[PDB]
């Protein structure tokens, strides 16, 4: 019965704003307080304020006093945050919250960086792969922004020993994230690799055969 | 602030065992207490209210208590559903706080990483960086320490890195810990290694490849 609607993601450029939304249905919205919550990846859930939508009253944490407007549109059952003045600290998932249910969550991406293609780099088994029967060879998918980006091999056809890893924010504002598989050494010489990397956020779309070298 | 202090913040169990986690409150809350759980995918839910009150959602295996200052939560025997991130909140005082959070992940018995190392691709060299990948393949607890020498020269805050979630089937982690470097400043030296450590290993672990070799 209850719902509390949250957008998808958002990119905001630092000392830009951001106002997110919270849509609220199956209960009275103006009988509940409604709080924010901020939750940066990886990082434990910090309160942030909550607007009692029934007069507008609102109690903050002083941490987001100065920075943050909270407001509710009684007409549409929408509580809205606006975050000012957005630094990388404020990248984190937003989550409105009523006693008992918590929205999904919104994902906050605050970065000066621009949309960019990822450069696919082969992660190639030379020796100092092949751990007996088994190599591990990989694309290293660099520089491209923003989050996500989807790698499968062989077209979907390899997905045993597979590993994806989260992508890292580099220091210059963009992500890189690295596929590897581990594969038989013996199959790399009947076998083909092939990482399959799209990038839907800037169509790039991008086929790396990833080949053995052993000088 | 009320400051809530949660213990532990990362515990492994197994299936079927039994598993307390408990949240010390600073001043007084009078059991306005809730114990939420955020699942592997993001979503939340309040799992015990009022310190003790089951949530209608929630199972029967969850229980929820008091002694003092001290609220737990207890699982009486852990399901596969139940390896997830727990925190308490207090709702006696503002601004709400939360306990730091409790992640629960599965216990399994120690497996070496499988250490893979990567040179620079010809193909990125081109664009003037170097990136040189470390890999620990399916190794377990997740703690590892990973170690990049250039010339046998420690590398400090130029390296980053990444583990997967706990794997599904065999409940192993992985990593990968990139160190970038300039082509310039790659060019200048010859050997790479990785240097691991971990609990399965009786002795660090070191890969490396020469850059004046194959």
């Amino acid at each position: 019965q209850v719902q509390l609607l949250e957008p998808g993601t958002e990119l905001v450029k630092p000392g830009a704003s951001v106002k997110l939304s919270c849509r609220a249905s199956g209960y009275s919205f103006t009988s509940y307080w409604m709080h924010w919550v901020k939750q940066r990846p990886g990082q434990g859930l910090e309160w942030i304020g909550l607007i009692d939508p029934s007069n507008g009253r609102t109690n903050f944490n002083d941490k987001f006093k100065s920075r943050a407007t909270l407001t509710v549109d009684t007409s549409s059952s929408t509580a809205y945050m606006q975050l000012s003045s957005l630094t990388s600290e404020d990248s984190a998932v937003y989550y409105c919250v009523r006693i008992a249910y918590w929205g999904q969550g919104t994902l906050v991406t605050v970065s000066s960086a621009s949309t960019k293609g990822p450069s696919v780099f082969p992660l190639a088994p030379s020796s100092k792969s092949t751990s007996g029967g088994t190599a591990a060879l990989g694309c290293l998918v660099k520089d491209y922004f923003p989050e996500p980006v989807t790698v499968s091999w062989n077209s979907g056809a390899l997905t045993s020993g597979v590993h994806t890893f989260p992508a890292v924010l580099q220091s210059s504002g963009l992500y890189s994230l690295s596929s590897v598989v581990t594969v038989p050494s013996s199959s790399l010489g009947t076998q083909t690799y092939i990482c399959n990397v799209n990038h839907k956020p800037s169509n790039t779309k991008v086929d790396k055969k990833v080949e053995p070298k052993s000088c | 602030e009320i400051q809530l202090t949660q213990s532990p913040s990362s515990l492994s169990a197994s299936l079927g065992e039994r598993v307390s986690l408990t949240c010390r409150t600073s001043q007084e809350i009078s059991g306005y207490l809730s114990w939420l759980q955020q699942k592997p995918d993001g979503t939340i839910k309040r799992l015990i209210y009022d310190a003790t009150k089951l949530d209608s959602g929630a199972p029967k295996r969850f229980s929820g208590s008091r002694s003092g200052s001290d609220y737990s939560l207890t699982i009486s025997s852990l399901e596969s559903e139940d390896f997830a991130d727990y925190y308490c909140l207090q709702y006696a005082s503002f601004p709400r706080t939360f306990g730091g959070g409790t992640k629960l992940e599965i216990k399994r018995t120690v497996a070496a990483p499988s250490v893979f190392i990567f040179p620079p691709s010809d193909e990125q060299l081109k664009s003037g960086t170097a990136s040189v990948v470390c890999l620990l393949n399916n190794f377990y607890p997740r703690e590892a320490k990973v170690q990049w020498k250039v010339d046998n020269a420690l590398q400090s805050g130029n390296s980053q890195e990444s583990v997967t979630e706990q794997d599904s089937k065999d409940s192993t982690y992985s990593l990968s810990s990139t160190l970038t470097l300039s082509k310039a400043d790659y060019e200048k030296h010859k050997v790479y290694a990785c240097e691991v450590t971990h609990q399965g290993l009786s002795s660090p672990v070191t890969k490396s490849f020469n850059r004046g070799e194959c």
